[PDB]
């Protein structure tokens, strides 16, 4: 299984590496001509924050993994575990909320006139960087390591029913961090495409395939990222609350790691779908 | 423009009294607002400050803690809530127009006062000069020594002249040093560098008497000096 | 900083504040720019120096800017209307035959002027073609002859009409980024101020999409 | 139109009988006058950090 | 008589040029080629002045070169305190549609119009701390492009009617109106004595007027299309001119005639402010293309270029004493260079 732990290892660094450099351009033009007066670029900045953040996060599983050990305490347990909660809420948050901005945008103008503004789209920022502390805060606290099991390993520790409350748990945030933000997003999204098909974008050619395909390409891109990007990890955390499957097995472990790699590549290619999908960027040469 | 003060009267020592200031004739917003204190029979005394907008409130050491002021804009009033009253604060209390910005004349307009009577570092401005005898048509000079260097890095020297005439609130003269008002006759010259200032009066006039005060904006809290009578 | 420095600079703060809310007050606002000939009648729709006229229609508001009385160099002040939101053309249907140059081919000018003007490029324009009864109780004694020589057509109010508004569109050029709306003016009715809402929403939809960065 | 061609003309015979200098007089005194006051002129020399207000 | 009258105004007409010729014997480049020439001039900017939200179209400096005044299509004149960046008063106008503004010499008012044909006349030292409108001047049947207070009594106006005007403050009546111009005049320059001015109109000609009197004392001719700015030199015995033409041109009074061309082939926007160093030795022009471009006035040479807006230059003015330069833009943003 060498082999395969380093191609996990190098696809953890390439992952990790492309999500840096992406995320150091995004805030690179952000500082030199995409200045936050904009509710989208403030959305923007906060979303390379937190996928920044995430980044940041990924070298300790891989040398976890690398290792088969535990060598950061109860201590950074704690740490990565709340990290890894938090940015997870607040990078969907951000995107759910993205999705609602631009759906009032353009099926709600009048009233977005003076809904989208940049310090309401601040406040919304700061209650949702705010909103998830809140989850993490039991992942600060009930996030001790043990020397069990052969290796030093991390389990949220739970009363009876300890099975109950696990379950309960990977269920809530199943629910309000997948099927719920999803729903959303393709809600807002459809009814905006719709809005879109009515108002006069789709009226001849060189006009229709040059503003609403694109724009059509570009929901879909996202949608499909997401999906791609957030459902392995969800149904397998479920299969693995659901039914007994070998802990040991090294292709259960090396999918689950592929998992969290396409997981951590949503964090990578967020910021390069920005720079590549954004007509602003675009146009800013 | 009139600032005119309400309140005052008989309390008792620990007392409670809130004296008010209707403003009418100029834009109360945009000026912000002081109360100055006169004994019975001793000098001007700094008591508080609200700036525009109600950003900053200063008090006087001697008031702080027992005293509030505040300010209602639209109904263009003061305030000043007296809490815990002493037998030290029974005096006459004037309202003081101030704006400034470049260009300004703080202290530009006075109030009549009203009485309040109990029943039974910072700077100093020393004016030893006192009844200096005048007559009319003569040239006299009033001198103002402070204790520290009010040459502002800005290249302003913040030194104010009041002169309050008998039975009459005080009116400011010159604003900066060497900065006549309006209103002011061109007879009443102001001169002076770091430490010591004068006044000079040209030619005098039988409306020019009373007593004059000398008063220093470089830092608060605001102090005044033993003012010099002017007598015939 | 001194004692009065400071006050200086909360003053300064404060009608920094005054001027962001006004800013703010304004940006929720639209702006229109009346043009036209003077004889086609830009007082139809609304009933020295330049008028506004505000009015509200449904939490939007509107800023009319008449210019008909400036005759000077539109060269030297069309600059300052570059941030409208569209442009209303008034053109009488009705003028087709009468001569001061036939008016028609003086508003035709002008619609091409301000149509292809290096500061409207992708500023939308509501086209009002007035005087309808005037123009369909006139077409059934002197047909489009007069104005267009090379009409080749038959004579009634429908085909006549849009034919004159199928010119006017045929003048615009550059026609991917900008949109002409046409509108026939109603007497009796208040679609006018329905149909310039239509089109100023199109127009905010648009810079929604461009401010968001997906267009 | 009549009167406007009148006012024309009057207004070029006008500016036609008027006292005129050489180019060559009128060019030496504008370098003489950039001379003369090429001191006291913040913009072309260099100035002082002490002496310069907007720092 | 209509052919007679305009045979005697090409007569008159030529007999002018003939006299303009015979008056030149030496250029201006010629006499001046032996001066020493400032090889570049190296300005950075020392304040950003934020606070408008439109675009700025006029600014003028006060006397004591501190104060300054801007106006922009917010709807505001603003007055700014140079120094510490402070502003001291934000007066709002009746109509945003302003395109100038002036500073009275004596620091007392502030006027500012537009397309409202009104030249309002504002009062800053008032006994209430709020600034008022002291009263409007109506009369001028076109835009008002430019306005300079020649006391706190008397001011000159120049509109698009193809007429300047001088007013009396007291009564706001017309004292004197200036007639002669083709074209819409934009710009205006008071002599540095007051006693006359120039103004550039959209007829490419420049007059040279006499305030006291009335009348137009001379005509140049020298520019392809309209002028947009007109400055007096510091000595009041020329002018400069800037239009549409990518060109400044200096005239000389007593010469009669253009004495120098500022023009280059990479320059192809048109001029929208032109101004004059302390000295007279350089001449400040803002241009289309985002640029002030610094000229050696003696020798037709690009000194420095002011590079640090994003949209179009559209005023500038040097302070009384040659200590700064606040150049005000269409992004908004006024500059102060040194
Ligand atoms: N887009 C950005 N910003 N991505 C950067 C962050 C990416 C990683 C987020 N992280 C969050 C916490 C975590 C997790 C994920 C999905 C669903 C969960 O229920 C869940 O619980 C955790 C978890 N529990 C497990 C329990 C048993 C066996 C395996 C488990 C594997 C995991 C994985 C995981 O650590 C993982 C995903």
């Amino acid at each position: 299984s060498l082999a395969l732990a380093i191609a996990i290892t190098a696809l953890y660094s390439a992952v990790c590496a492309v999500g840096l450099l992406g995320n150091v351009l995004v805030m690179f033009g952000i500082v030199r001509y995409t200045k936050m007066k904009t509710a989208t670029n403030i959305y923007i900045f906060n979303l390379a924050l937190a996928d920044a953040l995430a980044t940041s996060t990924l070298p300790f599983q891989s040398a976890k993994y690398l290792m088969e050990t535990w060598p950061f305490g109860e201590l950074l347990c704690k740490a990565v575990l709340s990290i890894d909660y938090y940015n997870m809420f607040t990078s969907i948050f951000t995107l759910t909320m993205m999705s609602v901005d631009r759906y009032i945008a353009v099926c709600h103008p009048v009233k977005a006139l003076d809904f989208r503004t940049p310090a309401k789209a601040k406040l919304i920022n700061i209650c949702i960087w705010v909103l998830a502390s809140g989850v993490g805060v039991p992942i600060m606290v009930m996030a001790v390591t043990r020397p069990r099991d052969g290796a030093v390993v991390c389990m949220l520790q739970f009363p009876s029913p300890s099975w109950y409350w696990d379950t309960v748990t990977k269920i809530c945030v199943f629910l309000f961090a997948f099927v719920v933000p999803i729903l959303i997003i393709t809600v807002c999204y459809g009814l905006m495409l719709l809005r879109l098909r009515s108002v006069r974008l789709l009226s001849g050619s060189k006009e229709k395939d040059r503003s609403l395909r694109r724009i059509t390409r570009m929901v879909l891109v996202v949608v499909g990222a997401f999906v791609v990007c957030w459902a392995p990890i969800h149904i397998f955390v479920i299969v693995w609350t659901l039914v007994d499957i070998d802990r040991r097995d090294p292709l259960v472990v090396a999918a689950l790691h592929l998992c969290i790699a396409l997981g951590y590549a949503n964090s990578s290619l967020n910021p390069v779908l920005y720079a590549f999908l954004d007509e602003n960027f675009k146009r800013c040469f | 423009v009139q600032l005119v003060e309400s309140g005052g009267g008989l309390v008792q020592p620990g007392g409670s009294r809130k004296l008010s200031c209707s403003a009418s004739g100029f834009a109360f917003s945009s000026f912000g607002m002081h109360w100055v204190r006169q004994a019975p029979e001793k000098g001007l005394e700094w008591v508080a400050y609200i700036s525009s907008g109600s950003g900053t409130i200063y008090y006087a050491d001697t008031v702080k803690g027992r005293f509030t002021i505040s300010r209602d804009d639209p109904k263009n009033t003061l305030f000043l809530q007296m809490t815990s009253l002493r037998s030290e604060d029974t005096a006459m209390y004037y309202c003081v127009r101030s704006i400034y910005y470049y260009g300004s004349s703080p202290f530009d307009f006075w109030g009549q006062g009203t009485t309040l009577t109990v029943s039974s570092s910072d700077i100093v401005m020393t004016q030893a000069t006192s009844s200096v005898p005048v007559t009319p048509g003569e040239s006299v000079s009033i001198s103002c020594r402070s204790s520290k260097s009010l040459l502002h890095s800005n290249g302003n020297t913040y030194l104010y002249w009041f002169l309050q005439r008998p039975g009459q609130s005080p009116q400011l003269l010159i604003y900066r040093m060497s900065n006549l008002a309006s209103g002011v006759p061109d007879r009443f010259s102001g001169s002076g560098s770091g430490t010591a200032f004068t006044l000079t009066i040209s030619r005098l006039e039988a409306e020019d008497v009373g007593v004059y005060y000398c008063m220093q904006h470089l830092e608060y809290p605001l102090t005044f000096g033993a003012g010099t009578k002017l007598e015939l | 900083l001194s004692a009065e420095d400071k006050a200086a600079v909360e003053r300064s703060k404060m009608i920094d504040r005054n001027l962001r809310e006004d800013g703010e007050k304004a940006a929720r606002e639209v702006k229109l720019l009346l043009l036209g000939a003077g004889e086609s009648g830009k007082n139809t729709i609304v009933k020295t120096g330049i008028v506004e006229t505000h009015f509200t229609f449904k939490d939007l508001h509107f800023k009319m800017f008449d210019v008909g009385a400036q005759r000077s160099e539109r060269k030297k002040w069309i600059h300052c209307f570059e941030g409208v939101t569209a442009i209303i053309f008034c053109v009488a249907l009705s003028d087709y035959d009468l001569v001061l140059m036939n008016r028609m081919h003086a508003s035709m000018k002008l619609f091409d002027s301000i149509c292809n003007n290096k500061w409207f490029t992708d500023t939308s324009i509501i086209l009002f073609l007035n005087k309808k009864d005037l123009f369909e109780e006139k077409i059934k004694k002197s047909p489009l002859t007069i104005c267009y020589p090379e009409y080749a057509g038959s004579n009634t109010y429908e085909e006549a009409a849009a034919y004159i508004q199928c010119q006017f569109e045929d003048l615009n050029k550059r026609k991917d980024t900008k949109e002409i709306y046409t509108h026939f003016t109603c007497s009796t009715d208040t679609k006018n101020v329905q149909f310039v809402f239509d089109a100023v929403t199109d127009v905010i939809i648009k810079n929604n999409l461009k401010d968001c960065g997906l267009f | 139109s009549i009167a406007q061609a009148r006012k024309l003309v009057e207004q070029l015979k006008m500016e036609a009988n008027i006292d005129r200098i050489k180019v060559s007089k009128a060019a030496a005194d504008l370098m003489a006058y950039c001379e003369a006051h090429a001191k006291e002129d913040p913009l072309l020399t260099p100035v002082p950090a002490s002496e310069n207000p907007f720092r | 008589e209509l052919d007679q009258l305009r045979q005697e105004a090409e007569q008159l007409k030529n007999q002018i040029r003939d006299a303009r010729k015979a008056c030149a014997d030496a250029t201006l480049s010629q006499i001046t080629n032996n001066i020493d020439p400032v090889g570049r001039i190296q300005m950075r900017t020392r304040r950003t002045l934020r606070g408008h939200l439109a675009k700025i179209y006029a600014m003028h400096w006060g006397t004591d070169s501190r104060l300054l005044v801007s106006a922009s299509q917010d709807g505001k004149l603003i007055i700014w305190d140079s120094y510490t960046t402070n502003k001291v008063h934000a007066i709002p106008l009746r109509s945003s549609w302003v395109m100038t503004c002036a500073y009275a010499p004596s620091g007392n008012y502030v006027a500012c119009g537009g397309l409202d044909n009104i030249c309002s006349i504002y009062n800053l030292k008032t006994r209430e701390g709020n600034v008022r409108v002291s009263r409007e001047l109506a009369g001028h049947t076109g835009y008002l492009s430019c306005c300079r207070f020649l006391d706190d009594n008397q001011i000159v106006t120049s509109s698009g009617d193809t007429t300047c005007a001088l007013w009396d403050i007291e009564t706001g009546q017309q004292t004197t109106t200036f007639t002669g111009h083709t074209g819409d005049v934009m710009s205006l320059s008071l002599a540095p004595d007051t006693r006359l001015f120039v103004s550039g109109a959209c007829d490419a000609s420049a007059k040279l007027w006499d305030v006291r009197e009335g009348m137009c004392r001379q005509t140049f001719t020298g520019h392809e299309s309209d002028i947009n700015a007109i400055c007096f030199f510091p000595n009041g015995n020329a002018f400069a001119t800037g239009s549409d033409d990518a060109t400044c041109r200096l005239f000389d009074l007593r010469a009669d005639q253009e004495l120098m061309t500022y023009s280059h082939d990479n320059i192809i926007c048109g001029i929208t402010s032109v101004s004059f160093s302390k000295s007279g030795r350089l001449l400040l022009a803002g241009y289309d293309d985002f640029n002030c471009n610094v000229w050696d006035a003696l020798k037709a040479d690009r000194a420095g270029v002011l590079a640090g807006h994003d949209n179009r230059v559209s005023c500038l003015g040097v302070t009384d004493d040659g200590m700064a330069v606040a150049t005000g833009s269409w992004d908004s943003f006024l500059k102060i260079w040194n």
